[PDB]
């Protein structure tokens, strides 16, 4: 009942047969920018299935020594289709997103991952006065790792992290995490190319185990951009 | 008001509040772009927003530019006028600034 | 007391009473019955 | 049309337009008139509901503010040995708006102006130096502050008859007191005042120009109540003015060149611009040069 | 293209003009940057003489 | 009344003041591919105004021996903007076009050039059996230039080419001209890459002439797309 | 379910319980839900009326306290030898809640913010040491403190005519009164303040990370209105903010390292623990040992 | 508050939030409608 699910948008489509609920942030669900708090005046374009629909990005491999990744949105998604277009000749989005974390083994493996969407998940460097460069944070597709899981790598606590929407994928228990995120910013709508509404961070609490013979145990998300508005037509500046 | 886009050197007193057209040889040319800060120098500072607006800090709200052409009634012309949101670049050629 | 004419100038409001933990504790789509296993 | 506005217009959405003899974003300035094409008709807007107050634009709001009029200076001490031109322990001030030029170009917007003026009196001492190389305190001074209309007759001396003050209005106060504060009506013998009056002001033809002394508040003579000390001390008294009740009529181009004279619109400019003669605004390389273009 | 007939002017001027809309608000007042002075005007130590 | 016209499609506006009312091809309007017609099942995606809004190409230059100009749709805007990104990455494409075709000159100018939109100009290929090839049909947003404008490069007749959607740009008259094209197809979708339904054609049937100094004259083509869907998203091909 | 809770929640009384199929005990962590697990469910209960209020914790109360923000002292004295960095009788302090940790770390608890800000000023003043050599007392000066927009004219100087404050809100106040108060307005351009920021404020690259200056409340200029006395004093004005009328959203996990800057969030940690980069929770010797275990 | 006998000696005004516009951006004796040509 519970631990089967299917997510359908646009031409894409996601089973799961080992999932464990899933995940509304808060409570809400994502939605068009109302006319009460509207800003722009501009029409805006609203291109439903061509960018409501998930993207796969590159797997990454569970390993022994392994600290986490992360991802930052809309960034990972700011080169990748229509989704990607639109970006690159609107001045102005909006939108939710739906990720769904794959992650399956054998049952003599075990792990424990935390899948957390952070909002303005803004990072710090260690042992340093200088703020993180433009390259240590817009990563893009292929995202970035965790230097220090322990801390969230902005100095509060991993521990205390399950204050953010969030789930675990436990490799005994289930094989998916689904998170749906709402519009979550202090504006309607945003620059894309320069700030981050959420960060969808995956770390091991528990690293992976197993004696059987070992194999490549990946990780891989999929995000689906939801009531996706986009304002300010322009050349593409990308 | 009237906008100073004329706001170069050799361009003295009344000279700055006029631009000058003229007939060229090569198609889709760029003959000036107008910056849109209200808060910096610039051809929109001494106008009754621009100038009003600077007693303050914060702003909203549509803007309109009118153009008065005003050359002889035998003198005949298509121009475009363009507004780019921000992001990237000033447009430089006609295929970037008309999209 | 608050003679002044911005609506901002007042005193704190320390009257909001209202809460919804749930939207922190239980953030999922299908709710969790007492007893019930949740899975 | 005459209207009560609190919040700025909402925006209705629009949709595509192909209607022969109609062109909203056509317009003739030779009329006069300020184009009325809307975003509606200019591009297709989306509904927005626009809840932005306007409150803070008012014209209530953008001059009833107590800004700086007058600062002056004067020695306390015995001023046996001073010279003429000092001030005796007194000074005289003929009430102006012209002498800071924040207050004087916001006032300068309007052509017409009526306003009641609310007048703060903020007093600070200092020891003197060279005088006595020494401090030992600040005395906690009483001064009195009187209005005489212009031209009437001042005190000539910090312990003159005339302080008595038996018809004028008098406001005494202490330098450890919060500042003194008065309200002085709108006074002009005609129903606003002239912020500019083109014109002179005598039936013979060397009366000063741009001046209208009906529109000047009058004088204000303030003095120290107390004798001299021993020692000698700088107190400086500034004078703010707030107008209130305001009506204003007839806007106007702004002040763009520097102010030369509190008595006539007099003006030079700067060398070169911003804000020069023959340049206004500040030059740039060409009317295709981009100031502060985005470069990534 | 600018086109004129040989008795016209081949140079002509457009005039731009700058306005709000009645959507445009304005807040946090603040003095204004365009106008400042480093010392008194002429005239106004009159006024205390 | 009918020489004033304003055209506003999206973020875009046109203003002439000497046009000549506008046509209408057959006497339709654009319009959605409707339900009782429709044939790929899946849901389309309608970009509204950031893709039905005026392009204007490159303008080109009226010459004394100019033999006319001519552009192919979609073919000219399959690399321009929104609608070149959403031709890209779908397989099917349907709309309907505005053309708006400008120039201007003096009143001691003349000359004649009428505007015709050609549905299926399939060209033909003069003193050779061999049929033209696709570099010499497919030219993107320059367009072409006619090698026998009097028999309309397809062995037809330049005098017969009213039958088709048509306006005349006299200058004496008026200086531009207004053609609103349906979907004209066969199927109600097709390929964008491979098929054009529509040809503009502008021909110089009187040459300009003049006594005055002389002026560069171009001739400016402004084209909004209208009621554009997608269907078949994919990865983009170009 | 959104509800209106005043008191903590009262215990029912419960008995034994095997029922087959029901096991409240038992949760799925993995769902990312909190354990619903009541103590009726895991032992048996009492009856207990539970009075006790929960106001205290409201977000309110837990953030609308006066906490100290800015603390500058500067010498009030003839500046004419001193150095270009030194605060010759003003300073201007760029306004931010990130130099003292207790409320910055107490803001940081929360991803938005939306509150107005009650700002109170206190001066204290001592008399300068190895300046003059002897106490003569303190004396009872003015201060100006103008509120300059970020970004705008500071004044540059003490005696500056920028102080004229034409339509910057200026409150002038005495060492002697009580401190001085004054409440400035949610000034967001947004809806709320981003406490974190996870972007660039700027169109190019080499803008500052993590900072978005719309959430800075703007610029505080403090100057002495008092010309300078023949002796030195040194002034220490204290800033404290006092957040109210407050709307807080998205909780985040409280800080755990010592802070380094107040630009960013970056992280060293102790050497060792507590509050350590590799150990948060001080060290005991085993998870078998009992740290503070009761022993008679 | 005010326990003054002279009314300007009352506080400042600031709820005057009528406005008429055309009074500077259309001063023409014929008004000029939306759309249509103004000559």
């Amino acid at each position: 009942s519970d631990r089967v699910l299917q997510l359908k948008l646009g031409n894409s489509a996601i089973v799961t047969q080992e999932a464990a609920n899933y995940c509304c942030a808060y409570g809400e669900w994502p939605n068009y920018l109302p006319d009460h708090e509207a800003v722009a005046i501009d029409k805006p374009t609203q291109p439903e299935t061509a960018t409501d629909r998930f993207y796969t990005l590159k797997s990454v491999k569970w390993e022994t020594g392994s600290t986490g990744w992360w991802w930052k949105l809309p960034d990972a998604l700011n080169n990748i289709g229509m989704f990607g277009q639109n970006v690159q000749h609107h001045y102005l989005y909006r939108s939710g997103f739906l990720i769904h974390v794959q992650c399956n083994a054998t049952k003599f493996h075990q792990g424990a991952l935390l899948v957390v969407a952070i909002p303005e998940h803004q990072r710090g460097a260690h042992n340093t006065n200088t703020s993180p460069g433009f390259d240590d944070i817009m990563k893009g597709e292929e995202g970035g790792t965790f230097n220090h899981p322990y801390v969230l790598d902005d100095g509060t606590s991993l521990a205390c992290a399950t204050i953010f929407p969030h789930q675990w994928i436990n490799l005994r228990t289930n094989n998916s995490a689904t998170i749906v995120l709402p519009w979550m910013n202090a504006a309607p709508m945003d620059f894309p190319l320069r700030h981050n509404q959420w960060t969808l961070a995956i770390i091991p609490v528990v690293p992976l185990g197993t004696r059987t013979t070992s194999s490549m145990v990946p990780i891989t998300v999929s995000i689906a951009p939801m009531c996706c508005e986009f304002n300010g037509l322009r050349h593409a500046i990308t | 008001s009237m906008m100073e886009i004329n706001n170069t050197e050799s361009a003295v007193g009344m000279e700055r509040l006029k631009v000058d057209i003229s007939a060229l040889t090569d198609v889709d040319q760029l003959l000036f772009n107008i910056p849109l800060d209200i808060q910096l120098d610039g051809p929109l500072r001494n106008t009754l927003v621009g100038n009003i607006s600077r007693y303050y800090t914060h702003w909203s709200g549509s803007l309109e530019m009118t153009f008065m052409f005003c050359g002889s009634f035998m003198a005949a012309g298509k121009l475009i006028l363009c507004y780019t949101p921000p992001g990237g670049s000033c447009p430089t050629t006609r295929e970037t600034a008309m999209l | 007391i608050n003679f002044y004419k911005d609506s901002y100038a007042a005193s704190a409001s320390k009257q909001d009473f209202s809460q919804d933990p749930s939207k922190f504790t239980e953030p999922v789509v299908e709710g969790l019955k007492a007893g019930a296993p949740v899975l | 049309i005459e209207s009560i506005i609190k919040t700025a217009t909402d925006t209705v959405k629009s949709e595509i337009n192909a209607e022969l003899g109609v062109v909203p974003s056509l317009n003739a300035v030779e009329t006069g008139a300020t184009s009325n094409t809307e975003p509606e008709e200019a591009i297709q807007t989306r509904t927005v509901i626009n809840q932005h107050g306007v409150s803070e634009t008012l014209v209530e709001n953008f001059l009833s503010r107590a800004a700086l009029v007058s600062k002056r200076s004067f020695e306390y001490k015995d001023h046996t040995s001073s010279t003429a031109r000092a001030d005796k322990n007194f000074f005289k001030w003929t009430i102006n708006t012209r002498s800071f030029v924040q207050l004087r170009r916001k006032l300068e917007l309007f052509t017409y102006l009526r306003f009641d003026a609310e007048i703060t009196i903020l007093t600070t001492v200092a020891v003197n130096g060279s005088g006595n190389n020494t401090y030992v305190g600040l005395p906690d001074l009483t001064l009195q502050a009187m209005f005489v209309p212009t031209g009437a007759l001042t005190p000539e001396k910090q312990d003159s008859f005339h302080w008595q003050s038996g018809s004028n209005a008098s406001v005494f106060f202490k330098i450890s007191d919060p500042p003194a504060r008065i309200t002085i009506p709108f006074m002009c013998i005609n129903s606003a005042y002239s912020v500019f009056y083109d014109g002179f002001a005598g039936f013979e033809k060397n009366g000063l120009y741009g001046i209208n002394p009906a529109d000047t508040i009058g004088n204000l003579c303030v003095r120290i109540v107390n004798e001299h000390q021993p020692v000698g001390f700088t107190v400086t008294v500034r004078v703010y003015m707030k107008p209130k009740h305001i009506k204003a009529w007839a806007p106007r181009p702004p002040r763009t060149l520097p102010y030369m004279s509190i008595a006539n619109a007099n003006y030079k400019g700067k060398e070169r611009a911003p804000n020069a003669l023959s340049a206004i605004i500040g030059n740039r390389d060409s009317v295709k040069t981009m100031p502060h273009n985005i470069v990534n | 293209n600018l086109i004129v007939p040989s008795e016209s002017s081949d140079t002509c001027s457009l005039i731009g003009f700058i306005a709000a809309k009645d959507d445009f608000s304005l807040r946090l007042m603040r003095d204004s940057p365009d106008i400042g002075q480093l010392d008194h005007l002429h005239a106004a130590e009159a006024a205390y003489q």
